[PDB]
């Protein structure tokens, strides 16, 4: 169990850790988050009380280093930093725990939600989507645009998700125009799985990371990417059976976790109705279809 | 974006463009089987691809053999249309290729877009105009060449005959669409109008009769009369 200490909390802020969240008052004696489960990536995220715009945060894995948060009054945000002196870090954390100035990561034992949302998500892949190679952790916020959005403007601050485009030469083989447009199996299995991602685990990891950035930061390009990756699978007649069963589980937990009040913006009516009722895979997503119909029947 | 009454003179500027109409590509007769079920029999069809500025018509005849052993033919017909239009463009010299292709039905947009990915600079556009190109098979010489075809074939026409020697392309297109709208609303009456006087003939190299300017005004008036009557009939007004 690892710890992310805070130097201080100089501005009033709602702090998220994974799917949990806590309100911290201005200059409240808050010094961080303890008992963070080892073995998973995590995200710590922020919404200032005075600017409910710009949700922002940091993806990290405590196995990769000792990380802490410190407010920067010049740039006006809570920044993640790495402490390279392990003795200084242990000593700081031990004092803060002894003074009981940390919140405990509040996981219920039965609860597998976070594992189920991050099963295929790896820090090393996050860091290739979010390029800032001098840090071990990755910053994301509500406004960052994706590489594909930039093609339709600052490249250093972009989300380099894999570009998917159903009306593209990459997606359509000369002479198989109609076949490849109506059945995307070629594009899924040869171009994306075999060619770009190498395996379905990496595909699922990027899909899961895109969803989580959409949910936690309202990142619109991430929502586009999540739906595109779902639609590519649902629109393929030929999908490995284990991939479909895993996709059903992935989406089920994403739909289960989504705020009820955010379904209007975070769910694309067309994609979901196509995927669940029109597509090749309309009969392959039993758990997802059941929770969608009981939780968001209006959308459908 | 979409083509409508507001940007109508764009059709007659000097950027090459084509209309593509697919309404006569997949044609069938519906009939009863011996067992009393219903079946279709396909008949020859055609793609109607028209340069509205010049009158040049690229009539690709669609022989029924292209449907043999195929499923979902109304869907295939859209992709076959797009394949053939794309092949036509590729066959034209670069300076003859269109800058825009306007499809008369929105369901042709994605098929044509996908087939034309190699041509990112050719704009594929829908239209809000209700153009009467489906009536092209009411033009006797076009109907005749489609029904006689024993194999796939492209036949080139000028759908304006020699009109551009005397009128502008805006006016020629207006006359064409008036003639076709008439043929579409009441083919028999429209065809009576055009041929009643046996001293006006169709030249061997033309599609329509050799009317003088004055006779075209009369003809055009008779076509507008036809269309309005039918409209009162249709709608009891």
């Amino acid at each position: 169990m690892n710890t992310v200490p805070f130097t201080s909390a100089p501005i009033e802020v709602t702090i998220g850790i994974d799917q949990y969240s806590f309100n911290v008052k201005e200059n409240q004696p808050f010094h961080g988050i303890k008992d963070i489960p080892i073995g998973h990536v995590h995200v710590i995220h922020f919404q200032h009380a005075d600017n409910s715009s710009m949700r922002y945060g940091y993806w990290f894995d405590c196995r990769m280093g000792n990380f802490y948060i410190q407010y920067d009054p010049k740039d006006g945000l809570y920044k993640m930093m790495e402490e390279r002196d392990g003795a200084k870090f242990e000593n700081i954390v031990h004092n803060f725990k002894e003074r009981q100035m940390m919140v405990s990561y509040p996981k219920i034992d039965e609860d597998d939600t976070w594992y189920n949302l991050t099963e295929f998500v790896q820090m090393d892949k996050i860091r290739k989507i979010v390029r800032k190679d001098e840090n071990q952790f990755s910053y994301v916020d509500s406004s960052m645009t994706t590489v594909q959005e930039n093609e339709l403007s600052d490249p250093a601050h972009s989300l380099n998700y894999t570009v998917i485009n159903f009306k593209s030469r990459e997606a359509i083989r000369p002479g198989h125009e109609m076949e490849d447009f109506l059945d995307k199996s070629y594009y899924l299995n040869t171009v994306m799985l075999q060619g770009i991602f190498k395996n379905s685990s990496n595909y699922f990891g990027e899909l899961q990371f895109a969803f989580l950035n959409a949910m936690f930061f309202g990142n619109y390009g991430s929502s586009l990417q999540w739906h595109a990756m779902i639609e590519l699978i649902c629109s393929s007649a030929t999908v490995p059976k284990h991939m479909l069963d895993k996709l059903d589980e992935i989406l089920y937990y994403q739909i289960k976790t989504l705020p009820e009040q955010y379904s209007d913006i975070l769910l694309n009516e067309r994609v979901w109705n196509i995927c669940l009722y029109s597509s090749f895979q309309k009969n392959s997503l039993h758990n997802t279809e059941k929770i969608m119909e009981n939780k968001y029947p209006e959308l459908l | 974006g979409a083509m409508n009454s507001s940007n109508y003179a764009e059709l007659f500027n000097n950027d090459i463009k084509l209309f593509v109409d697919d309404t006569n590509v997949y044609r069938v007769t519906v009939h009863k089987t011996f067992e009393g079920n219903v079946a279709t029999k396909a008949i020859n069809g055609c793609i109607f691809t028209l340069n509205p500025k010049t009158g040049h018509l690229f009539l690709k005849i669609i022989h029924t053999s292209v449907w043999a052993g195929q499923k979902r033919l109304s869907q295939l017909a859209k992709w076959k249309t797009a394949e053939e239009v794309s092949a036509l463009v590729r066959s034209l010299p670069k300076e003859e290729q269109p800058k825009q292709i306007i499809v008369t039905r929105k369901a042709m947009l994605d098929p044509l877009e996908v087939h034309m990915l190699d041509f990112p600079n050719i704009a594929i556009r829908p239209t809000e105009l209700r153009l009467p190109f489906s009536a092209a098979m009411s033009i006797d010489k076009l109907s005749d060449v489609v029904m006689k075809a024993t194999e796939p074939q492209m036949v080139l026409f000028n759908i304006y005959d020699d009109w551009l020697d005397r009128i502008s392309s805006y006016t020629a297109f207006s006359r064409l669409t008036l003639l076709l709208r008439a043929l579409k609303t009441n083919e028999e009456s429209a065809k009576m109008i055009l041929l009643s006087d046996p001293t006006i003939t169709i030249k061997s190299y033309h599609l329509w009769p050799s009317f003088t300017d004055e006779q075209w005004i009369t003809i055009e008036s008779q076509m507008r009369d036809l269309i309005l009557t039918e409209y009162g009939r249709k709608y009891n007004v």
